[PDB]
């Protein structure tokens, strides 16, 4: 028709070029059979390594590193050990509460004790002498009103059988009988005229007297010391000791201003110097104090100026405390019974010390659980070395696990790929053989057309 | 009017296939026989068509060609087996169409190592009477090119003319699969002894 | 020339093949050996991410029993310890307060023993003062002192023996008068000295009576008082107050002995007048010459008065001080009724302290309650520091299980190196793919350099 058969010869090239193609797969796969060559190489290394790496990791398993049952059962016996010190600190604990219970218990004997040294000597208070009756202690609340009331103390101090003090009760007794024990718990006024302003609150609130003056003659209160007759041994005033406002208190508001004193037992034998009228603007020999007892004499103004007698003696008992008879019955009633406290409480806070001695021993066996505790740390040290050899051995066996599983994967997993290799190179002699004869069979249908050329 | 040397070149294609083959075998294959058949029925077909090509080179129904395959280079082909067979083989061919002695070897064990420098044979080349081999190695230049005696080997058997020394392939063939099997069983007890342990 | 020639030119062939196949080999190993880097990096790190976390959370089922809690644990001792000593100084406090209320206790207790039994004995003593008759133990006779019945029962006899004749005490010359039972309340404490004493010649006599004590046991010297038996200078003014007076109020055994009333010292001029303020009345003017007065305060006690305002409060008691036809036996109504109503006092008093004695030691109940609470606290508080003694006294065992944390660390560095590998080796087969694709134009050129025809050309 057009071209006798030149438009045919392109076959033959195109197998030749498809049997070049299986020529480059076979070059390809024959470097791929040497890369996986190298492959085994790499796996034949890792195994000769990790062998003798377990071989001496095994052998490591062959020294002593002696374990024990004593893993945990140390610990667990000195659990008991641990508890000990607790039951210790807990005694210990109880044993200074017992010495904070003593302390409290010695803290009052002491503010006691120094009470008593400061009381050793003349009152610390005066108030002390109305403890004994009912109404003296509603004297003692009149006494506490009076020093919350200071514009009625210093008008009306707080009562002359209080304020005023003496070497001894027979020595307070110069103010004893001169004016009654009834009166003489009244308050002290300072000037005549003080019990009207301040009468009120010691009269209703509470139930004792006040007194007001006899006579107003301020002059030197007996006639020169020629009164010194009988051995008068001199001034009552000034013979007790207290305030003055106190001392010209009692002066006629009870007559005690113009008496002399005297231990003699003296009186007042003047008597008959006096049969006369003789006021003199003074009634001077009504009455005296003498040694232990006091005889009285009138001067009536009704009267002839011829007296008649009264007498009263004087009581040694518990009035005028400048102190308990200053030491006589405080002796026995207050000092004693304080040394032997006083005894008592060196005792007792050595017993105390005692018990801090005895908390000094748990104390010092407190400090020795501690160290024994430490020393049970040391122990736990040797603990630690035992776990951390443990730590040693527990990571050889996961280094050698880990092993196991390398060498059996890697036996086997990239190695068996020998098998696509070798299936390729069965591919490619089939292919090689079937394209050779597939260009040889093409033969006659070439340039051998000369039949029509 | 003529297109031939396509056909010189397809020559080429079944020959570098040839060589392909030669060293692609898996140490796992058994027998190759079958092979050497298939290969052999490809190239004598060739060698017909040769044949049936040239019948007009002269120049249908012409001329039986008549001419027989008796060619140096056929001996490409016919050794193979042997090769499998183990190392112990010598095998070129030239005169004899079986094994040297038709099936042993018996003339005295000159191996691929070398005679006296005992190196494999790396570059060598033969002489088609004597089958004296050299790489052209320290016996390069005792009296090279005057082949009228004395070819370096005491009392040979022939007078000889100056080819030098020619082609001959078949050398590091029978060395290379050899050498890989005898290296795989190697490569398989080392491991095993050691593989899991 | 020019006859065959270029044949030969095929040569370029093989140097072309043998260029390709050294660059496309190279190309291919090594994009195999990144492919390699690639999967063994990724599985790697499958691999390790597999297990990281698990081993933690296998450890934190345990570990957290002593977990991240160790802080505030180990340093709960600072709170703990606050709490001690804060529990303890409170119950100091408690005890303190507990101690100073029991010691006010022991104090109203003193004053309750001390005083009850102690006044209501005193104010009942009126009554065997009354009906006693035995040496020692009180008498109708002590209304003057205690032994006082000594000194009058000898001067039965000695009732005339000295510088003048002393037929009476003065308690037996004169008395009170019929029916005067409301005013008598009171007369020990109005007058003192007249009732007391006896009577002598003259002051020469001061020495004279003082001490023939010495007969019985008599306790006391006791007062001299001298007035005649007879009247005397009516010459001058005779005083009557409002009230029956200690002159209308009297009976006489010897009537001529009113006189020396008047010349006492204005303590026979006492009226008693009801009420505090009743004698406010009118003393003030003391009326027909009279100075002093008494007042009551309850049926019980009063005030004593003087000038009309004057006023002080005294002990009044229930002594009789004279022989009276009304004696002490007659107001045997009233010194038993009235006893048995003013006992009361006894149980009064003593109510009144311990109402508020219970007060204060039922207030001391909560605190011993929480005396005894902080108490508890103190073992609460040291089973829970017990926490110390738990978590480091127990070793941290986690050791057997973080002996696989080093491997799981480590094993990402060695991907952090593998992927350093990776990340330059990706780039090397670009670098050899740069090298070789253009080489293969070489290929290409000489491939395509093969054409040539044979023609019969000259």
């Amino acid at each position: 028709k057009t071209d006798e058969f030149l438009k045919a010869k392109e076959k033959i090239n195109e197998i030749f070029e498809k049997l070049n193609t299986i020529r480059d797969e076979v070059i390809k796969k024959k470097n791929q059979n040497e890369y996986y060559r190298g492959r085994t190489k790499k796996l034949q290394a890792t195994i000769i390594s990790t062998k003798e790496d377990f071989l001496r990791s095994q052998e490591i398993l062959a020294q002593t590193h002696l374990p024990e049952k004593s893993v945990f059962e140390d610990i667990d016996i000195k659990r008991k050990e641990i508890i000990n010190k607790e039951g210790e600190i807990r005694d210990l604990i109880s044993e200074i509460d017992a010495k904070a219970n003593a302390i409290n218990h010695e803290m009052r004997s002491i503010q006691r004790q120094a009470e008593s040294k400061t009381k050793s000597l003349t009152t610390t208070d005066k108030i002390g002498i109305l403890n004994q009756d009912q109404d003296l202690k509603e004297v003692r609340d009149a006494v506490l009103m009076v020093r919350e009331h200071p514009e009625m103390k210093d008008k009306i101090l707080e009562p002359p059988i209080m304020t005023v003090s003496a070497i001894n009760a027979q020595f307070a007794a110069y103010l004893a009988q001169c004016v009654d024990y009834n009166t003489s718990k009244a308050l002290t006024v300072v000037d005549s005229d003080s019990y009207k302003l301040f009468a009120n609150p010691i009269l209703d609130k509470f139930k004792v007297n006040l007194r007001e003056l006899s006579s107003a003659d301020t002059t030197p209160p007996v006639p020169a010391e020629t009164v010194r007759d009988l051995g008068f041994e001199g001034y009552l005033s000034d013979f007790i000791t207290g305030d003055k406002r106190v001392m010209k208190m009692l002066c006629q508001t009870s007559k005690i201003h113009t008496i002399p004193v005297s231990r003699r037992e003296l009186t007042p034998a003047q008597i008959k110097k006096l049969i006369t009228p003789r006021p003199n603007g003074k009634i001077l020999f009504k009455r005296i104090i003498h040694g232990n007892r006091l005889v009285d004499i009138k001067q009536s103004a009704y009267g002839s100026k011829q007296v008649f007698p009264t007498d009263v003696s004087i009581k040694q008992t518990n009035f005028y405390q400048g102190s308990i008879m200053s030491n006589e019955q405080k002796i026995r009633i207050e000092n004693e019974i304080i040394n032997l406290k006083n005894e008592y409480n060196d005792r007792k806070s050595t017993l105390d010390a005692l018990s801090n001695q005895k908390s000094g021993y748990r104390h010092e066996l407190s400090e020795l659980a501690s160290k024994n505790d430490d020393i049970n740390r040391e122990a736990h040290q040797l603990n630690e070395i035992r776990k951390k050899y443990t730590m040693r051995k527990s990571t050889i066996e996961t280094l050698r696990e880990k092993l196991d599983q390398l060498k059996r994967e890697a036996r086997k997993d990239v190695s068996q790929k020998i098998k696509d290799i070798d299936d390729q190179i069965q591919q490619l002699l089939l292919k090689q053989r079937h394209l050779l004869s597939k260009m040889a069979s093409s033969m006659k249908s070439l340039k051998n057309c000369q039949k029509e050329l | 009017r003529d297109l031939s040397n396509i056909y010189q070149q397809c020559y080429k294609q079944i020959d570098e296939t040839i060589n392909q083959l030669v060293d692609s075998t898996s140490p796992s294959t058994i027998g190759i026989e079958e092979q050497v058949a298939d290969i052999t029925s490809t190239y004598k077909l060739l060698s017909t068509y040769e044949s049936e090509s040239n019948s007009f080179d002269e120049h249908p129904t012409p001329e039986p060609a008549t001419m027989v395959n008796n060619t140096d280079t056929l001996k490409i082909l016919k050794v193979l087996p042997y090769i499998w067979n183990d190392p112990t083989c010598v095998i070129p061919d030239l005169q004899n169409p079986a094994d040297e002695d038709d099936l042993q070897i018996e003339g005295g064990k000159i191996e691929l190592t070398c005679p006296i420098t005992c190196k494999p044979y790396e570059a060598p080349l033969i002489s088609r009477k004597c089958n004296h081999v050299f790489d052209r190695d320290g016996i390069q230049n005792y009296l090279q090119g005057y082949t009228t005696r004395d070819c370096p080997q005491a009392a040979c058997s022939q007078v000889v003319s100056m080819r030098d020394f020619v082609r001959d392939p078949i050398m590091e063939l029978r060395c290379k699969i050899a050498k890989m099997k005898e290296s795989q069983e190697q490569d398989k007890r080392s491991s095993q002894a050691i593989d899991v342990l | 020339a020019k006859v065959i020639y270029v044949n030969e030119k095929d040569s370029e062939h093989q140097n072309a093949r043998e260029l390709l196949r050294d660059v496309k080999s190279r190309f291919e190993k090594e994009k195999s050996n990144q492919a390699e880097a690639q999967s063994n990096i990724d599985q790697g790190r499958k691999k390790v991410d597999a297990l990281n976390k698990t081993i933690a959370h296998l450890e934190e089922e345990l570990t957290k029993e002593m977990g991240g809690d160790k802080d505030q644990m180990r340093q709960e001792l600072e709170q703990l310890e606050k709490a001690n000593e804060k529990l303890r100084e409170v119950n100091n406090s408690l005890v303190v307060s507990l101690q100073d209320v029991k010691n006010e206790e022991r104090d109203i207790q003193h004053e309750r023993e001390s005083e009850l039994r102690t006044i209501s004995r005193s104010i009942q003593n009126k009554k065997v003062e009354l009906q006693n008759i035995a040496k020692g133990n009180d008498t109708f006779l002590m209304n003057f002192d205690r032994n006082m019945d000594r000194l009058l029962r000898t001067i039965e006899q000695r009732k005339n023996e000295f510088e003048t004749p002393a037929i009476g005490p003065l308690g037996s010359l004169v008395t009170i008068r019929k029916g005067f039972e409301k005013w008598t309340r009171s007369i020990q404490r109005a007058i003192s000295s007249s009732l007391n004493a006896f009577v002598v010649s003259n002051p020469k006599d001061n020495r004279l009576f003082r001490d023939i004590m010495r007969s019985c046991g008599i306790r006391s010297n006791i007062p001299i008082v001298t007035y005649c038996l007879s009247q005397f200078d009516y010459s001058k003014g005779r005083a009557h107050g409002n009230y029956p007076t200690i002159v209308d109020a009297l009976e006489f055994s010897k009537p001529e002995i009113e006189c020396l009333f008047v010349d006492l010292s204005r303590i026979e001029r006492i009226v008693l007048i009801e009420d505090k303020n009743e004698a406010r009345n009118f003393l003030q003017r003391n009326p027909v010459n009279v100075n002093m007065a008494l007042s009551l305060r309850d049926r019980r006690s009063g005030f004593q008065l003087s000038g009309g305002y004057r006023l002080d409060t005294v002990t009044y008691q229930d002594k009789i001080r004279l022989k009276v036809n009304s004696s002490s036996d007659n107001g045997t109504q009233y010194l038993k009724d009235l006893i048995e109503q003013e006992t009361k006092e006894l149980q009064n008093i003593r109510d009144r302290y311990e109402e508020k004695l219970s007060e204060v030691r039922s207030r001391l109940k909560e605190i011993d309650g929480r005396l005894k609470s902080t108490k508890n606290e103190m073992r609460k508080t040291n089973f829970r520091m017990t926490e110390l003694k738990m978590n480091v006294g127990k070793v941290v065992d986690t050791g057997i299980l973080n002996s696989k944390i080093n491997e799981r660390k480590n094993q990402e560095q060695a991907i952090a190196s593998y992927e350093a590998a990776k990340e330059e080796l990706g780039l090397k087969i670009e670098q050899i793919a740069q090298e070789a694709q253009p080489i293969k134009e070489q290929y290409d050129s000489t491939k395509l350099a093969l054409v040539e025809a044979q023609d019969e050309l000259q």
